[PDB]
């Protein structure tokens, strides 16, 4: 039913192989030509990657920003009301970020606040606005 | 197997099924009910035991009715016809046994044998066995043809068939028990030796073997199931197919290589697009820390917008920092894979130059075993006959296998140095008219009522012809004889004073350098009592060898021999013959294959009788004249001793029962 394992021997193979008297020579040509190109472009890439990876050299370390620890409050200064409003301008209803700006703010707390301060700050004029871009 | 039932696979019969041969002499039987067969049945097994215990005595009817017991013992015409059967097609009483009833005084019917090869032997034998009168033409000055056997002061070696391949139902088994043959077992262990002179690793050994019975069972699954029989209206051939099968893992070894290579392109430059977006994160995080760093500098006390842009560029720089750290966590799974992929690599070559060279001398050691160019056999029915391979070890003849033929010949009329030159087979009989090979002025004719040719297969291929049959023989038969192939292969024996091989090893390999030489004396064999090489020459080096003195082929031997053992451990040797069989006019060949473009058919189209046409014309449609024997008309058992032995024994049967009735098919 099956050839031995390991031989290959489809059909469609061996009809390829028969077709004239170098049908089988063609083909094992077309195949080491198919490989050596493969390999050349292997090359380029390698070459190519290896340039990239020179760029960056040292990585970020020079651009890193040490961590803050600060721990989260309740009460909302005006400062820290005051760079919320301005946060919304800048990064629409992302509060993760809004979070990471004011710094000591829970992500809810962020929430919570699109509602209470909401009528008092024109939010949907902010958020509006931030629609524009 | 043992028993009654052992003695029925002893003599090539299933011990619980009637042959077709059986069914034609007992018709009655084979259509009756089933219980009568199983008497039949035990009466042809507990017989075929008789004999074959003890084939030095003819087993006479009486013998066996007396020992046979009831319910069996009680039909006597049911006995009196099985064994009579058992003795005419040569299942008991056959060979060299004693006589018991001295031979009838008057023979009836003459039979001229053409040859006194084997096959020609065993009928002559077989007939005169059954009363009749016969004479056998010889062309050699010597009995066996082509069992032939060198024999010098107290060297003997076979330049002819010297194998006996396995007791296992062979009817040289009982031949052996009749005749002092001294038969040693043959070890199969082989060590091959490559062109420089030293053993093949047994990795290497192991690899190639494997890789080559692997291709074999791949040629057979070309042929079976894909049907690859025939190409551009010619039958493919065993070698056809073999590059066919190479060249398709050759053509895998490529195709696994390229897809192996294409992943890691296709990674490559995941990695180069993954490299792009940090080269420009980088980038775009450098002008970041800069913006930040400006706004930091700005000292407090700042208002709020200005507040809100250190922390807000802070934040983001924080974000464009994660990313950048997320990316060249990908960068190390990529990077990791390139190493594992690149160390995996897929295999370089399919076979190495060294590895193709081991393989060629196993394909020559196929070319031996079939005596020709594995581009002349037929990939479809090459190997039809393995199915009824004997069991059990092969072996040598140690004293000669000529002992053989010279048993069968006593009490023989055997006229040697007699060519036969033309045979004349008509309505009413025949003349065979032969010549005297010394002068062969001195003309001869020889009448009978049948001529038993066991020319060989190659004597009948000559064109022009060495043998005229008048009438012409029919194109059935003469196509069967071109579409027939009959093949070569020599062996060089070599006489020493000195044993300087392993005595212990029986066979030894030299490989060859090219696909081209690759049966030139590719093999040598430690058979003998005293110290005798016999090295062969298979393949297309068979025929080319022929060309080539005996020095120049002995010279090539030490050669060999040297590099394999030390330059100085070689002598020379005393005596050496170098065989010449597709040269020898009486032989033309080794012996027959199955060709591309034949089957096993045409084996039996070679054992078909010749019926001559009626001499007046709306006579009533005469019997077959002319009959046929010889290695190449038993299908079953081709290119061999045991099996021209048997188609001796066929005819014999077959021209008995033409010539002097079949009292047992009633």
């Amino acid at each position: 039913r099956k050839p031995p394992k390991g031989m290959f021997l489809s059909q469609e193979d061996v009809e390829a192989v028969s077709a004239n008297a170098t049908a089988a020579t063609t083909v094992l040509r077309q195949l080491d030509m198919e490989l050596v190109s493969v390999k050349r472009q292997i090359q380029n890439i390698k070459q190519t990657n290896s340039a990239l990876k020179e760029k960056l050299d040292g990585g970020i370390e020079p651009y890193r920003l040490p961590e803050v620890i600060q721990k989260c409050n309740a009460r909302w200064t005006t400062e820290e009301q005051l760079l919320a409003v301005q946060a919304i301008r800048k990064y629409g209803r992302d509060f993760q970020a809004i979070s990471d700006v004011i710094g000591n703010k829970s992500v809810v707390q962020v929430k919570n606040f699109f509602v209470n301060y909401r009528r008092r700050f024109n939010i949907d004029e902010v958020l509006q606005e931030w629609e524009a871009e | 197997p043992s028993g009654v039932e052992g003695a029925a696979f002893q003599s090539r019969l299933p011990h619980d099924r009637m042959t077709s041969q059986e069914a034609a002499c007992f018709p009655d039987i084979i259509s009756g009910p089933q219980q009568t067969q199983k008497v039949f049945l035990f009466i042809r097994n507990r017989t075929l035991q008789l004999w074959l215990d003890n084939p030095k005595i003819q087993l006479t009817f009486e013998a066996t009715l007396q020992q046979l017991e009831a319910p069996y013992n009680s039909d006597t015409v049911l006995v009196h016809r099985v064994h009579s059967y058992l003795e005419r097609h040569g299942l008991i009483n056959f060979g060299i046994y004693k006589r018991i009833k001295p031979l009838p005084t008057k023979k009836t019917g003459k039979v001229i044998i053409i040859g006194s090869g084997v096959s020609g032997l065993a009928a002559a034998r077989q007939l005169q066995s059954f009363g009749m009168d016969v004479t056998l033409l010889e062309a050699r000055d010597r009995v066996g043809g082509r069992v032939a056997t060198f024999r010098k002061g107290n060297y003997v070696a076979d330049l002819g068939a010297m194998v006996v391949t396995g007791l296992g139902g062979n009817p040289m088994a009982v031949v052996s028990k009749q005749v002092n043959m001294e038969l040693a077992k043959i070890k199969q262990k082989c060590p091959l030796y490559e062109a420089n002179g030293q053993a093949v690793p047994k990795e290497k050994d192991e690899m190639v073997e494997q890789e080559f019975n692997r291709l074999l069972e791949a040629t057979s699954y070309l042929s079976h199931q894909l049907d690859f029989n025939v190409l551009n209206n010619k039958p493919v051939s065993l070698g056809q197919a073999l590059e066919v099968v190479i060249q398709l893992q050759e053509k895998h070894v490529k195709d696994e290589q390229i897809e192996h290579w294409k992943k890691i392109v296709k990674t490559q430059e995941e990695l180069k697009e993954l490299l792009n977006k940090m080269v420009n994160l980088k980038e775009k995080i450098k002008e970041l820390h800069q913006q930040y760093k400006e706004a930091s500098e700005v000292k407090p006390p700042r208002d709020i917008t200005a507040e809100f842009l250190v922390k807000s560029k802070h934040r983001d720089l924080t974000a464009l920092c994660k990313e950048y750290d997320e990316l060249a966590e990908t960068q190390g799974k990529l990077e990791e894979k390139l190493q594992e992929l690149e160390a995996n690599p897929p295999s370089d070559v399919y076979l190495s130059s060294r590895d193709r060279q081991i393989l060629d001398w196993h394909f020559a050691n196929l070319e031996f075993a079939n005596a020709t160019p594995l581009s002349t056999l037929s990939l479809k029915h090459w190997d039809q006959d393995d199915d009824f391979e004997f069991t059990g070890s092969h072996l040598t003849v140690r004293n000669g296998y000529s002992c053989v033929p010279v048993a069968l010949a006593e009490g023989l009329d055997i006229k040697l140095n007699t060519a036969v030159r033309q045979v004349r087979y008509t309505a009413s009989g025949c003349e065979v008219i032969a010549v005297n090979t010394r002068s062969t002025s001195q003309t001869f004719i020889y009448k009978c009522d049948a001529v038993l040719c066991t020319l060989p297969l190659g004597v009948l291929k000559q064109q022009p012809p060495a043998v005229q049959f008048v009438p012409p023989l029919p194109e059935w038969k003469t196509s069967a004889v071109q579409r027939m192939g009959f093949g070569n292969l020599n062996k060089v024996v070599l006489c020493f004073d000195r044993v300087f091989w392993d005595p212990s090893v029986n066979l030894f390999g030299h490989v060859g350098s090219t696909t081209a030489s690759r049966g030139e004396l590719f093999l040598f064999w430690n058979l003998y009592k005293a110290p005798i090489l016999l090295a062969l020459v298979a393949g297309e080096a068979a025929g080319i060898m022929e060309n080539i003195s005996d020095d120049v082929i002995v010279g090539r031997c030490l050669a060999i021999l040297k590099g394999i053992f030390g330059s100085s451990a070689v002598p020379q040797p005393k005596e050496t013959v170098v065989s010449r069989w597709r040269a020898d006019p009486w032989a033309r060949g080794s012996y027959s294959y199955v060709a591309a473009g034949s089957s096993g058919n045409d084996y039996d189209l070679m054992a078909q009788p010749i019926t001559p046409g009626p001499s007046i014309p709306g006579a009533p449609q005469p019997i077959p004249r002319l009959f046929f024997a010889g290695e190449h008309t038993i299908r079953n058992y081709p290119a061999t001793v045991h099996g021209a032995l048997l188609s001796g024994l066929r005819e014999a049967g077959r021209i008995a029962d033409q010539f002097l009735g079949a009292m047992y098919t009633l």
